[PDB]
């Protein structure tokens, strides 16, 4: 036992890398970035047929024009979306436009290696987060997505997965894409990667999906609208 | 210094609080202490452990403490550790007081203190106290009431109990001679007796080697008084005459 | 900073046993004895006192609190001084408030007091010492030990440190009662005699008294002459 | 006058192994009469009593601060508190607030718990204390009471004595004040027990 | 073990973490101060560990004051902080009692701030050791120096880093209570020169600075041309 | 071993594992290259890419009109001390209405960072970063480790297969002094290159490129605005 | 004040201080929830019974405020924190929005304050899991559950506590449309549920209906037989 | 029991199964690290401090190595044992004297400083986080009623006023030399102060010194000021006891 802003010899903090490996007992959830918008899919991951669907919310919105999936320690993401929340709204109160993806996607990140228990408040962060984030939305860039993990680090990706089974999807993923793909085609490929990936038998309840276009705002598909895109794969 | 630090407030693998768990057998070992509750009273009864014979005797008991007007506790466990937290019942009891005036129901004056005890398990990587109570009372709300709490935090109400030395053998005892709704201050008293001969099997037992408090209702009036010796004696005489028509 | 976690803890069977190793301490510490008499109370101890190089009155064991209350202790010398400190600060805080000098009894409820703190407090050991308390008030004696635990006891007399398991016997097959202060004193002497090794003289013995006058150390020369007798 | 926006007075007296305390009864906002049983005088012991006139809000104020005090101190203690130690908790608590005070000068009367030796004392609002071995007033009408005292008390009165006196002594102080009255409240401390009377009094 | 922490004495008295600072102080190259007639000298051997570096990079002599420098070995990280500590220590003593503080009491100051940081299991002690040095007519030249421990001497001529006792053993050749700076700071160099392993580690710059009569009771650095010559005479003695 | 796992404690050799650790954080990173001429401080940076279809973490960063970074390491430890310095920036002009000159910025990034190094439970800043800068003594390139101490350079490379990169620049830093800008970012390209496996290119995906000097603002240079530079690699 | 590190990650993303927590509900007597149509139910194994015990204060069934209550198994200390932490909490809420809390949002803000303290020095996880249950403004039922990790979901029915696997596999199988269809079937249902692990059934089951508008109604033992002989008598036939 | 050891009590203050604090034991052997003796004793009319100086190496400016320092203009004090806890051990008397001065407008006794440093030193015994100082104070002056004094203290936070003492390596050698010889003194005073203490230096080390390799300070009842001798005036009692 050591304490938790201890390196290994490799130069890595050892609790961001077991925050990392924690990333590996979630769902997984697919982003994918067109220029007609992105979307943002989730594996739900029912236990039981008792459970409420609909109360596992793992795509939120951020803002009327960013979406969010995350996948790890579900809990852990909760501050970290609000977050992301206030400092769109602050965005907006100060500047009187919207905030970028990036910038979101930025201000979050900063959050994620201040744990520590010598500097800081009587009782601050003991431990960095155990998840990963996919922010998905539009702004003056155009459609844009962006990928965050415990390490702070973040990066914008054509297309992603992350969880459980993201080695698999990422390999489907870099096979589908192509950079002049269509919104549908995209929300197509990552439910037929999803379908591939997931234990269970892929439906409209065990899953959600999200997109954002320069149309239009955030918007999570319904059950009758994910039945309609089901019906091809 | 981390290399330094015990851990005091963490789990076990099994989800366990080990201080608390060794708390609880600091109290085993000390002094038997039972409570009981009668239609017309509640008592406490505890086995000494100030018995040396060059003692001096200063304060009117050992370990019965008055808490408030209407409200009474003793102790077994750390006496320095129940020192602090009788102190600060007292002070609870005075803040509501203060703040409502009228006196602290009996089982919110409990759940405050518990409330501390828990505390001390969760955070702060401190020692827990070691220290379980009995709380007898009355309040307008339930009447007379007994309650017993322990190092975790946790309290209950009880028509009787024990806590400290042979707690177990004196809880049966209690669950088989115990009359659920028809005692009286006189025979819980007989019955207290009964119970402390039994588990004091180290050794003959005596007025110097017990306490013995009861709360009644007089006139409107909470009374909480300490026996004296005199009284006590003449129980154990009773109890022994009684024991004399056990067989014919 | 200052550690915050207790160094004191339960062990499995119960045991606090920082708060043992500090007996530990206070057994081997110097002899200290206290006796209540009818009219008075008296503490004596034995100084550990090596080389004709000491200057004996320098510094003292048998200490006042008030004009009515005085201590002794076995154990640790520096950690006695800080609980002297605090006494005193005690009974001056009470003084303050309440425009009457501090009942013993309550005096050693507060410093008994300060010793429960550092067996639980972070980053502290317990005291190594064990502390006699003697008093008049409400026209009565008092004598009282506080241990490192912080719990107190009133005693009629007792011994603490090196010994006292037979310095208790000793008094328990000599007390009344109804003794006079000056043959407790005499009584005092003689239990340290019981442990002693050297020869006593005034010098390595030390001496305090307590009755209705109030709380004060025996000079040089009172001792002198109680240990002609012995 | 702060001291004034309430009105009142309170005073207490020695006799002999007695003491006597007594109060008004009116609680008003300036002109306004709003009741006429408004309690002055409160037990601090069995045979230990404190009165206090001033600003109303601060009279319920230090009563209860002090008696939350006093419960701890008599819990801790052995003991019921001699009334030289109240009177120097009282002076604490009031110099505490030296620089914000309690608008309140109070009178404590009462028996020594173990002696039955009388003592009466008042205190400014900062916590001054002054003992004496006759009266002590306090209040809106304190030139009224003082007129009425120096010339009426006499050592060592007996119980009954003591009454009339004190009795008379509020009474006629408080009708030469437009904001004191609207009865009057006095108890008799003896050893063996405590005499509460109402006077008939003015109620203008 | 017993060697952990600087809140902890080993059993036979040793507080082994400043023990193994001051080793960080021995694998450092070596650095010198002489004290003599008119002033004060230092001469530092500065290993150049790239050619990728600038000249004068890694600096391990500093002005602390404007009469006062600082000459340092070990880890250079915590050397730098020190000399933040002695100028802010400079400043302050200035701003209260409003005239230059004397090198010994700005030495003593420093190594209680040293010392500091060898007692508690908080923070670790400084992988450090530094000289001090100055000159001004009322009290003349001062060279001290301090070390891990916060212990501060005051010398005529001092050493620290690996090659110290070689170092100290041709100092004590120059009677240097009769010697100026202008012929000490040759005698630096010579030094330097003599203690560096060339085999060893195979590049270094000769550092230089002195604080004197000559410099007005200003610390400053060795003007080139004369640090130039002084190289040339130490290249040339060594043959 | 009992030595390795607080930035507290000397080992016996007199060293601080915990500090050697964090540079290992630095060596890790993708390469980066800073060099100057007279008039000219450039930053050249490798860009890795997580998947095929992630574009490539930024390397370089703007401090000031006068000042930017390249980085190596532990990326949100580089965020933070970017954002000291910009801020240390900005107090400057703020205070004196002149550029913070760089070798005081890169003193208090110094002082900044040995302060954790020697505080129980705190650590170093896993990062090293190569600083471009030009003010009234001119063109700057510094550079920064978790050690706390810093270095006036020349010209510079660290990150993953640096040593190669130095090399490189070792071999013709004797041109450096007398180039013009184009030649100069030649020059940092091809060191750069010295870092790739064989088989591998210098792209308009993974190069990033940072220029300031006397005529010349703090500017980066990525993606299509690369392309000027990386033809007539000739 | 102390500030240590209580709960961190260990190799392969495990919080250890939380499985540990987990293992303290596991050990907590049983608890079980069903949502009905227009009732929820709360219903709870024992604890220890003791005839010496004064029920009135034990009992594991607590209102957090009007319409909503809650059920917890774990430590029953740990417990009593949260649960005076949410009644707090369900008074601000009218004090500021003038609505009563939404069960949802008492729900998120008791697993807040569990994720809370499994990421802030100096304190470990709470040892328990909660099952919480009301009804919303517009007459919605509800029935959620928190566990030490902070983690939340809505359920139909659940357990938590000792016994909850197997209780959970028979609520999948005994929760239908028929079963819910009346009051009386759904507190039969729950009785069901516990009978199976109920130690000397029971004799030890505590129980408690909320009803659309109508307040928290805990049974009485009287009550409590008289839904276990009409149950235990139409399991003969 | 007998050098038992559980836990951590041999790395930090808490205590050992005897009731032992073995991080203070070690503080007193931290104070021999150094190599070096002091010797000090009392007179009807002086008392004086003597210790060993030694300068090894040439190149030290031999006026800056000492021992000896003035707290106040009446108190003197010699340290033995770790350099840098001395000294920061120095500015904390200092401190204290100064600000006795400062409330209470009369200078700190020379007991109360002892006391008062003795007190602090305490707490480094009770509280886990830092070590004690590895070395022991020795303070001389002259009380207006009790004549010259004396007094130690130590890393435990004993203290005590003393006819003569030592402290370092030869410690307990010097203490046996001290008692022999005033128990042969009427009225068990030392009379030959500085005599004594030189000659108390010089047998236990075995040396017979030069002016330049020890230390002297005084303070008299005549001259209560704190004053160090010169190497002449220490040479000038060297050559009076070489004498006889
Ligand atoms: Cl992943
Ligand atoms: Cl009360
Ligand atoms: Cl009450
Ligand atoms: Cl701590
Ligand atoms: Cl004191
Ligand atoms: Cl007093
Ligand atoms: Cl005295
Ligand atoms: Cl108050
Ligand atoms: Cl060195
Ligand atoms: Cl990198
Ligand atoms: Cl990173
Ligand atoms: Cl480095
Ligand atoms: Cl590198
Ligand atoms: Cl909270
Ligand atoms: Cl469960
Ligand atoms: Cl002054
Ligand atoms: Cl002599
Ligand atoms: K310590
Ligand atoms: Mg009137
Ligand atoms: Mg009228």
């Amino acid at each position: 036992d050591r304490g938790v802003n201890t390196f290994s010899p490799e130069g890595r903090l050892f609790q961001v890398e077991y925050a990392i490996e924690a990333i590996k007992l979630g769902s997984t959830a697919i982003g994918i970035q067109t220029s007609e918008g992105v979307c943002l899919a989730v594996e739900k991951r029912i236990t039981s047929p008792l459970m409420e669907p609909s109360s596992i919310e793992k795509i939120v919105e951020i803002d009327a024009h960013i979406g969010c999936a995350m996948s790890g320690l579900i809990a852990d993401a909760k501050t970290l979306i609000d977050k992301a929340r206030v400092e769109t709204q602050n965005h907006w109160f100060t500047y009187n436009e919207t905030m970028t993806v990036e910038s979101v996607t930025q201000a979050v990140s900063n959050l994620a290696l201040q744990f520590g228990e010598e500097d800081a408040d009587p009782g601050a962060m003991s431990r960095p987060f155990g998840v990963a984030l996919l922010f998905g939305g539009v702004d003056e860039k155009g459609p844009q997505l962006f990928h965050m993990d415990p390490s702070g680090t973040f990066v914008q990706c054509d297309a992603r997965a992350i969880g459980s089974a993201s080695e698999g999807a990422q390999s489907s993923l870099q096979e589908v894409y192509h950079k002049s793909m269509t919104l549908k085609e995209a929300i197509k490929s990552s439910l037929i990667i999803l379908k591939q990936v997931m234990e269970e038998k892929l439906n409209a309840t065990n899953i959600e999906l999200a997109t954002v276009q320069p149309g239009q705002n955030f918007h999570m598909f319904t059950k009758e609208e994910l039945e309609e895109v089901i019906k091809d794969i | 210094s981390r290399r330094y630090d015990s851990r005091t407030t963490i789990f076990s693998p099994e989800g366990r609080l080990y201080q608390v768990e060794y708390a609880m057998e600091a109290i085993g070992h000390a002094g038997t202490c039972l409570g009981i509750l009668a239609n017309d009273g509640v008592l406490l009864a505890a086995e000494r452990r100030n018995i040396h014979k060059l003692l001096d005797e200063v304060f009117f008991s050992e370990k019965i403490y008055k808490l408030n007007e209407d409200m009474a506790c003793s102790v077994a466990g750390i006496t320095s550790d129940a020192n602090v937290l009788t102190n600060e019942l007292r002070l609870i009891a005075q803040r509501y007081l203060l703040q409502y005036q009228e006196p602290i129901p009996c089982e919110q004056l409990v759940t405050a203190l518990c409330d501390i005890k828990q505390a001390y398990t969760q955070f702060g990587g401190k020692r827990p106290f070691g220290v379980s109570l009995l709380y007898i009372g009355w309040d307008k709300h339930y009447g007379f009431q007994l309650y017993q709490s322990d190092p975790s935090g946790n309290y209950g109400g009880w028509k009787a109990t024990c806590i400290g030395n042979n707690s177990a053998a004196a809880v049966s005892m209690l669950k088989q001679d115990y009359k659920e709704g028809e005692m009286t201050l006189k025979s819980a008293l007989a019955l207290a007796i009964k119970v402390l001969n039994k588990t004091m099997d180290v050794s003959k037992l005596s007025a110097e080697k017990v306490e013995i408090a009861t709360l009644t209702r007089e006139n409107g009036k909470t009374v909480i008084r300490v026996l004296k010796q005199k009284e006590v004696e003449q129980l154990i005489k009773k109890h022994e005459e009684e024991e004399a028509k056990a067989e014919r | 900073r200052g550690y915050s976690f207790s160094l004191t803890t339960f062990s499995p069977s119960g045991k606090l046993v920082q708060i043992e190793y500090a007996l530990a301490a206070v057994a081997g510490g110097a002899p200290s004895v206290g006796i209540k008499a009818a009219n008075g109370v008296v503490l004596a101890t034995e100084k550990k006192q090596k080389s004709i190089l000491y200057d004996e009155r320098s510094v003292h064991k048998v200490e006042p609190i008030t004009k009515h209350i005085g201590l002794v202790y076995s154990g640790m010398g520096p950690d006695y001084r800080v609980l002297v400190h605090r006494a005193r600060k005690l009974a001056q805080q009470y003084y303050l408030v309440y425009q009457e000098p501090i009942p013993t009894a309550q005096l050693v409820q507060r410093v008994a007091s300060v010793m429960q703190e550092y067996t639980q407090s972070g980053g502290v050991r317990p005291f190594g010492v064990s502390l006699l308390i003697c008093g008049w008030n409400e026209g009565r004696p008092y004598l009282f030990q506080s241990d490192p635990s912080g719990a107190y006891f009133a005693w009629k007399a007792t011994a603490m440190g090196k010994n006292y398991v037979n310095g208790k016997t000793f008094l328990e097959k000599r007390y009344n009662e109804d003794l006079e202060l000056e043959d407790a004193i005499h009584t005092a002497i003689l239990t340290l005699k019981e442990s002693f090794e050297g020869q006593m003289t005034e010098d390595n013995i030390e001496v305090g008294i307590c009755n209705e006058a109030g709380f004060r150390r025996l000079t040089p020369t009172e001792v002198k002459d109680y240990l002609a007798a012995i | 006058s702060i001291m004034s926006y309430n009105g009142g007075a309170v005073m207490a007296m020695k006799g002999k192994n007695c003491v006597a305390i007594a109060a008004d009864r009116r609680f008003g906002i300036q002109a306004q009469m709003v009741t006429t049983d408004f309690q002055k005088i409160f037990p601090m012991g069995d045979r230990l009593y404190i009165g206090l006139a001033g600003l109303a809000t601060d009279v319920q104020t230090v009563a209860q601060r002090l008696k939350f005090r006093l419960n701890l101190y008599e819990l801790k203690e052995g003991r019921q508190i001699k009334p030289y130690t109240l009177m120097s908790m009282v002076a604490n608590l009031l110099y505490e607030k030296r620089f914000g005070p309690y608008y309140t000068e109070p009178v404590i009367a009462g028996l020594d718990p173990k002696t039955f030796k009388p003592f009466i004392c008042s205190l400014d609002l900062i916590g001054c204390p002054m003992v004496t071995d006759d009266f002590v007033v306090s209040g809106t009408c304190a030139e009224q009471m003082y007129g009425m005292c120096e010339s009426l008390w006499e050592p060592n009165m007996d119980p009954d004595h003591l009454f009339e006196t004190i009795s008379q002594a509020m009474l006629n102080a408080v009708d030469r004040d437009a904001v004191s009255g609207m009865g009057v409240i006095v108890h008799i401390i003896e050893k063996d027990k405590i005499t509460t009377r109402t006077l008939k009094a003015r109620m203008d | 073990g017993y060697d952990l922490s600087a809140s902890t004495f080993s059993p036979d008295g040793r507080v082994f973490q400043v023990e193994y600072a001051m080793k960080a102080v021995e694998n450092s190259s070596t650095a010198i101060g002489i004290r003599c007639k008119d002033g004060v000298v230092f001469g530092v051997e500065k290993l150049v560990l790239s050619k990728l570096y600038e000249e004068g990079s890694n600096k391990r002599l500093f002005n602390v004051d404007r009469h006062v420098g600082m000459a340092v070995a070990g880890l250079l990280a915590d050397a730098r902080s020190l000399a933040d500590i002695a100028r802010e220590e400079a400043s302050n003593f200035r701003s209260n009692f409003g005239y230059n503080i004397p090198l010994k009491h700005l030495a003593d100051r420093v190594a209680m701030y040293v010392h500091a940081y060898t007692l508690y299991s908080a923070v670790r002690p400084f992988g450090c050791s530094f000289m001090l040095g100055s000159y001004s007519v009322n009290d003349g030249a001062q060279l001290y120096m301090i070390d891990p421990s916060g212990v501060s001497y005051g010398y005529w001529g001092c050493a620290i880093g690996k090659a110290r006792q070689a170092a100290k053993t041709e100092i004590e050749k120059l009677q240097m209570k009769e010697m100026t700076c202008r012929d000490i700071v040759k005698e630096v160099a010579k030094i330097i020169y003599i203690v560096h392993d060339e085999v060893k580690d195979k590049a270094f710059e000769l550092e230089l600075s002195w604080v004197g009569e000559l410099t007005n009771g200003r610390h400053e650095i060795v003007p080139k041309d004369i640090r130039e010559e002084a190289e040339k005479y130490a290249k040339e003695s060594l043959k | 071993n009992q030595y390795d796992n607080d930035v507290t404690v000397w080992s016996p050799q007199g060293r601080i594992h915990q500090i050697e650790y964090a540079m290992e954080a630095v060596k890790q990173g993708s390469a980066t290259v800073g060099l100057k001429s007279k008039t000219h401080a450039v930053l050249v940076a490798l860009k890795r890419a997580q998947s095929e279809l992630a574009a490539h973490q930024k390397k370089i960063l703007h401090v000031d009109n006068h000042i930017g970074i390249s980085i190596a390491g532990l990326t949100a430890d580089a965020r933070l001390l970017c954002n000291f310095m910009r801020q240390e920036c900005l107090d400057s002009r703020f205070v004196f209405d002149r550029p913070l000159p760089v070798s005081r910025l890169v003193s208090l990034i110094g002082s900044k960072t040995q302060i954790p190094t020697q505080r129980y439970g705190r650590r170093p800043y896993g990062v090293g970063l190569l600083i471009a800068g030009y003010d009234d003594m001119g063109p700057h390139i510094f550079q920064t480790c978790p050690s706390a101490n810093y270095f006036d350079c020349r010209a510079m490379s660290i990150g993953a297969r640096s040593q190669s990169a130095r090399t490189y620049l070792e071999r013709h830093m004797s041109e450096f002094m007398e180039c013009n800008l184009n030649e100069l970012v030649k020059h940092g390209l091809r060191a750069l290159r010295e870092t790739l496996p064989a088989e591998q290119d210098l792209t308009t995906k993974n190069v990033s490129i940072g220029i300031v000097g006397k005529d010349l603002e703090f500017t980066i240079y990525d993606d299509d605005d690369v392309s000027p530079f990386l033809e007539g690699l000739e | 004040s102390y500030d240590r590190a209580i709960t961190v990650f260990s190799p392969d993303g495990h919080l250890f201080q939380v499985e540990y927590a987990q293992e303290a509900v596991k050990k907590g007597s049983t608890a079980v929830g069903v949502r009905g149509r227009d009732i929820v139910v709360l219903g709870v194994e024992k604890k220890s019974v003791a005839k010496l015990q004064d029920e009135r204060t034990v009992r594991k069934i607590c209102a957090l405020d009007d319409n909503v209550c809650m059920a917890f198994a774990g430590l029953t200390a740990d417990a009593r924190i949260v649960i005076n932490r949410a009644r707090v909490e369900c008074q601000s809420h009218r004090l500021t929005v003038e609505d009563p809390v939404t069960v949802e949002y008492i729900t998120r803000y008791i697993a807040s304050l569990k994720q809370r303290y499994t990421q802030s020095n100096g304190r470990r996880p709470f040892g328990i899991s909660a099952l919480i249950v009301g009804f919303d403004f517009d007459g919605t039922p509800r029935l959620y559950q928190t566990d030490p990790s902070g983690t939340y979901h809505a359920w139909k029915a659940n357990a938590i506590g000792r016994g909850a696997k197997s209780v959970r596999e028979f609520l999948e199988k005994n929760y239908t449309d028929e079963a819910i269809e009346t009051d009386d079937l759904t507190i039969k249902l729950v009785i069901k549920a516990l009978l199976e692990v109920v130690q000397s059934g029971g004799k030890n089951i505590e129980l408690a209906v909320m009803r659309r508008d109508q307040s928290l109604k805990i049974l009485n033992p009287e009550e409590i037989e008289k839904y276990v002989a009409e149950i235990e008598k139409e399991k003969e036939e | 029991s007998r050098g038992s050891s559980a836990g951590f009590d041999r790395h930090i203050t808490i205590f050992s199964p005897e009731g032992r604090l073995y991080q203070v034991e070690y503080a007193f052997k931290a104070i021999n690290q150094g190599g070096l003796t002091s010797v000090a004793v009392r007179g009807k009319d002086c008392a004086v401090i003597v210790t060993q100086k030694k300068v090894p190496d040439k190149l030290l400016d031999s006026s800056t190595v000492t021992h000896l320092f003035k707290i106040t203009e009446n108190i003197g004090c010699v340290m033995t044992g770790m350099t840098a806890d001395s000294r920061s051990q120095v500015q904390r008397a200092r401190y204290e004297a100064a600000n006795w001065k400062y409330k209470y407008g009369y200078e700190i006794p020379v007991d109360m400083l002892c006391k008062r440093i003795a007190d602090i030193s305490q707490v480094y015994t009770q509280n886990a986080e830092m070590r004690p100082l590895g070395c022991c104070m020795i303070l001389i002056g002259i009380d207006e009623e009790q004549g010259p004094q004396v007094y130690k203290c130590d890393p435990a936070g004993y203290y005590c006023g003393f006819k003569a003492t030592a402290a370092g390596v030869k410690q307990t050698e010097s203490t046996s030399f001290l008692e022999k010889k005033v128990k042969k003194k009427f009225d068990w005073t030392f009379e030959q102060t500085v005599e004594t203490a030189i000659t108390c230096l010089s047998t236990v080390l075995s040396i017979d010194f030069k002016p330049s390799e020890i230390e002297v300070g005084v303070v008299t009842v005549e001259n209560p000021k704190f004053r160090i001798l010169t190497e002449a005036e220490i040479d000038a009692h060297l050559v009076a006891l070489a004498e006889r």
